[PDB]
């Protein structure tokens, strides 16, 4: 006997009408196995075309657990869904999660499958399984339960989740758990083996009612750097002045008066110009300013987070997170460690997951990404490398590198 | 017929259609009456009266050759008011996706839409009226009890209904492949033909319980099978013959028909090109406008006609072997590909000829072709093929190292098939020793459309060119164009245009812009170019002098 929570789309908004994209054989087969089992257990229901909504569906395999995980890209639905700040069912973000030795992320999505979803809202959850070579029409299901990937499922299940974790959290006051979407983030200052075990304990407790290891303490900001040389060419100084001129819309009191005058006239780019002692002083002050974080930048919870990424070559990827332009909350450098080093798209997709995971840990939500990639190149391959149960918002930018400011 | 109906609604706030009946000839009226009577006897429609306020026009159209009359109900008004549907036909089966089968049958169901009942509460909306002759009676009204032809919801509701009906049979017979396209069923098996035929009529019996006939006229038991516009032989498949227009005088619409036929032919006929013929479609203003074929369009047409003269076939898919995709470059942004598993035995062919973007190069277009083929391969075979590409590994390496966007191509082998895809120039990463340095700048008057482009150099040279009917961005491109024009084989250029720098850094080899094209031509002829940026109006070096000069 369970009662549903009445849910609405936002005023003036209809449900999602997003087309299914083509799927590989092994993802189709996995989805057909998963969905017939879910249909049997009443979690979803076979529907027809009289339901005009749709959301793409695909599958992923985590690296350490090699069973397939179904993933319905409810980004569109979540945007159209009522806020739960208003039904007072939202989840606060605990500071201090970012200050922990290690954070372990657990897929807690199944727990949502024990709570029915408002009968009048299920039509918005429809998805379609494709068929190889279009042998058959698509097969359509809608959810009867809180679906995984829906922003409303953590909100509605929130009361229940708090009860489940009350013993663990009173038994373990120093552990901090934050729930984001289908994920539970657990952080502790204990040494790995012990931390892990308490993760095992949590897993067992969770199983009874019904990971990825992060070390935030060792994420480090990578600031802007100026080159250090002894001999400088006109082109070096030009490159230097243009970089500092750009950094002056972020940092305060950066000057180029002295270095710029070193360039008076119409000079060959290869001509070495010795530094005035004054320009050496100008360079010094600027270097010092670039050294420490910017003053006056604070997170605003009412504004969205935005992330920019630049490819730097040799497996390196710079990124900045901000809410307002030039008021960066965090600047960083992502590096690939696989060893293959062959695939830009896989690297970027891993960079996006890692940057989004940091934002979840730091601020409790993911940013909208500005991705340095062709839409069509990204859409050809990214699902081959996705491993999160959430998907962030993104858009595609083609911005040539004016100055290589971040490297 | 005993399938449960699918409930359907009008769009919210909307009532049914109320469209007047166009007057009609008695001959048409008489044929409509005959047809309607038969449908009524069969239960497809029922007589209604004037207390139903809805209406949709009915027209009478002639048959293919018989002269028999055909009933059409123009549901355009009802369709706009009917709810949306999520369509379940996601694509078109392709014969290159079939595996070889020992026994094959192609069958249709007869009167497919008229075998599926329509939602009882929705029936009133489908009201149509046969007019009297010159208003002798108000006329005879009918509504549909079944899926009407021409109604927006009929294809999806039929498709879904037929999926539900075939579901029990598919599950029970998992080694029987059934391709279900609307009312058309392809059935392949590895059974002996005696047992295969047994299974066929078990299937027919199952469809008959659910009210789907399978008429013998539409039952094909021997190769070649006519299927989805193709011919299925046991080892090979064929497109049904493609006939191209053969006009002396061509209109826009004729050309549109020709390009279309050629696109269709390109799934199996390798090397089809349509760029020159399609160019004829640009900037035209009527479907009836006569368009003279250019010389290029005629040569392209004759090349294609040669290709079509020869017979071709595709083969079927064997899952135990790899898929291989091979691409050749044809020129002017055109690409052609073959997909195969054994050499010289094509599953299918294709072409990629789209111009994406104002400015691009062959490496990006090759990347797009790879993405197109990769998508088509997943649609057809559920996997991505191995590629053979006419691009050196050194070329690909130079591209993705220097280009700032992420990019990738899956596993591929170099194939030596000239012309090869190459980068046509590469900007220097460092300023060139001994090369003259050019400080360029262009500026335009937003209000006047007048501007100037010019440069000053470390060797004391300078020049200003006046420009008319220009823009800011063009004067900057024009400034670089001048520097390239007046400089030697090695040159350092310093611009303040992020715009112009961004175009050129991406090493385009073609552009919809003649000015950019000229620049590309110039870049290809240089030995070394270094292109650097400075911020404008900061009084920096040469930039200040040149900005001063254009003023
Ligand atoms: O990658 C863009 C591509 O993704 C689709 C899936 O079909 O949908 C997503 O696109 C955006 C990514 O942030 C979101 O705005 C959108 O809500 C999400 O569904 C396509 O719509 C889009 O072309």
């Amino acid at each position: 006997p369970i009662e549903t929570v009445p849910v609405k789309l936002k005023p003036g908004m209809d449900g999602p009408k997003v087309k299914q994209w083509p799927l590989t054989e092994e993802k189709i087969k996995a989805l057909v196995e998963i969905c017939t089992e879910m249909e049997k257990e009443g979690k979803i229901s076979k529907i027809g075309p009289e339901n005009p909504y749709n959301t793409p569906v695909f599958a992923i395999k985590k690296k350490d657990s090699t069973k397939w995980r179904k993933l319905v890209d409810f980004r569109e639905l979540n945007k159209r869904t009522q806020d739960f700040w208003e039904v007072q069912l939202g989840i606060p973000h605990p500071a201090g999660l970012k200050q922990k030795k290690s954070v372990t992320v657990l897929d807690v999505g199944d727990a949502y499958f024990s709570v029915p979803l408002d009968k009048d809202f299920r039509k918005y959850t429809a998805f379609t399984i494709p068929s190889i070579n279009n042998e058959t029409p698509g097969i359509r299901y809608q959810y009867n339960v809180l679906p995984q990937g829906w922003k409303g499922s953590p909100a509605i299940f929130q009361s229940s989740m708090t009860k489940i974790l009350e013993p663990f959290r009173k038994q373990n006051p120093d552990i901090v758990i934050y729930q984001y979407m289908d994920d539970l983030y657990v952080g502790s200052d204990l040494e790995i083996g012990q931390h892990r075990t308490k993760i095992e304990e949590l897993r067992q407790h969770l199983l009874r009612w019904g990971g990825y290891e992060l070390h935030p303490d060792k994420w480090t900001v990578q600031p802007i750097v100026l080159p250090e040389k002894d001999s400088w060419t006109v082109n070096d100084i030009q490159k230097l002045v243009g970089k500092l001129n750009w950094a002056s819309q972020i940092y305060a009191g950066i000057k180029v008066r002295q270095l710029s005058k070193l360039l008076r006239g119409t000079k060959a780019l290869t001509e070495v110009v010795p530094l005035t002692e004054e320009a050496e002083l100008e360079l010094a002050e600027n270097r010092e300013i670039l050294k420490e974080p910017v003053h006056g930048v604070y997170y605003d919870p009412s504004k969205d987070l935005i992330a920019e990424i630049q490819k730097q070559g040799q497996g390196q990827w710079t990124y900045q997170i901000y809410q307002e332009p030039f008021k960066n909350l965090k600047t960083g450098k992502y590096a690939r460690m696989k060893g293959a080093h062959t695939n830009d798209v896989k690297q970027l997709t891993e960079a996006v997951q890692k940057i989004a995971t940091e934002s979840i840990v730091i601020w409790g939500k993911t940013p909208k990404f500005k991705l340095p990639i062709q839409k069509e190149t990204w859409e050809a391959w990214w699902t081959e490398y996705w491993q999160a149960t959430w998907i962030p918002e993104w858009e595609f930018v083609n911005t040539p590198p004016l100055v290589k400011l971040w490297y | 017929s005993p399938i449960e109906t699918v409930p359907v609604k009008l769009k919210p706030g909307m009532d049914g259609p109320k469209v007047k009946q166009w007057p009609l000839t008695e001959e048409k009226i008489k044929a409509l009456v005959e047809i309607c009577t038969e449908m009524e006897k069969e239960g497809k429609i029922s007589k209604i009266g004037p207390e139903n306020p809805y209406n949709t026009p009915v027209f009478a159209i002639k048959k293919k050759d018989s002269t028999k009359w055909r009933k059409l109900v123009d549901f355009r008004e009802l369709n706009k008011r009917t709810q949306d549907f999520w369509e379940v036909q996601l694509g078109i089966p392709h014969p290159a996706g079939l595996k070889q089968k020992k026994s094959v049958t192609v069958l249709d169901v007869g009167d497919a839409y008229f075998s599926v009942p329509l939602d009882k509460d929705f029936r009133k909306y489908t009201a149509f009226t046969i007019p009297s002759i010159n208003n002798e009676t108000p006329g005879i009204r009918y509504q549909y009890n079944v899926l009407p032809m021409g109604w927006k919801g009929s294809p999806a509701i039929f498709q879904s209904s037929m999926t539900k009906i075939l579901e029990p049979f598919r599950k029970q017979n998992p080694d029987i492949v059934i391709y279900q396209y609307m009312d058309d069923l392809y059935v392949g098996s590895d059974l002996e033909i005696g047992q295969h035929r047994t299974k066929i009529e078990e299937l027919r019996q199952h469809l008959l319980r659910w009210g789907f006939t399978t008429p013998d006229k539409k039952h094909q038991k021997e190769p070649p099978f006519l299927w989805m516009g193709y011919e299925l032989h046991p080892d090979k498949w064929t497109v049904q013959p493609i006939v191209l227009p053969e006009k002396d005088s061509w209109t826009v619409n004729d050309i549109q028909k020709l390009v279309g036929k050629l696109n269709w032919a390109s799934q199996i006929y390798a090397g089809i090109k349509v760029r020159q013929l399609s160019k004829l479609l640009r900037g035209t203003k009527a479907l009836t406008e006569v368009v003279p074929l250019t010389e290029e369009a005629e040569l392209e047409l004759a090349e294609n006609r040669e290709i079509l003269k020869e017979p071709v076939h595709g083969v079927y898919y064997d899952p135990s072997k790899d898929l291989i995709a091979e691409i050749q470059k044809q020129g002017q942004g055109q690409w052609t590909y073959q997909i195969y598993q054994e050499p010289f035995k094509n599953l299918k062919t294709g072409k990629y000829a789209r111009m994406k973007g104002a400015h691009t190069n062959d490496v990006k277009q090759l990347t797009e072709a790879v993405q197109k083929i990769a998508t088509e391969s997943i649609v057809i075979w559920g996997k991505t093929p191995k590629f053979k590409l006419p691009i050196q590994k050194e070329t690909w390496e130079a591209w993705w190292t220097e280009y700032w966007q992420a990019t990738w191509i899956p596993e591929w082998e170099f194939v030596n098939t000239p012309p090869l895809v190459k980068l046509w120039y590469q900007l220097e990463k460092e300023p060139i020793i001994g090369a003259e340095t050019f400080y360029v700048d262009g500026a335009a008057n937003r209000e006047t459309k007048l501007g100037k482009a010019g440069y000053v150099t470390d060797r004391g040279r300078q020049k200003v060119v006046p420009l008319t009917d220009t823009t800011n961005q063009k004067t900057e491109l024009q400034a670089i164009h001048l520097a390239l024009q007046d400089s030697g084989l090695e040159v350092n250029i310093v611009t303040d245009s992020q715009y112009a720098l961004g175009i050129i850094q991406a090493q385009p080899d073609k552009s919809e812009s003649e000015l950019v094209s000229q620049i590309i031509e110039q870049l290809i002829k240089k030995e070394k170019v270094y292109l650097a940026w400075v911020p404008a109006h900061k009084g920096i070096g040469g930039n200040e002098q040149v900005d001063k000069l254009v003023s």
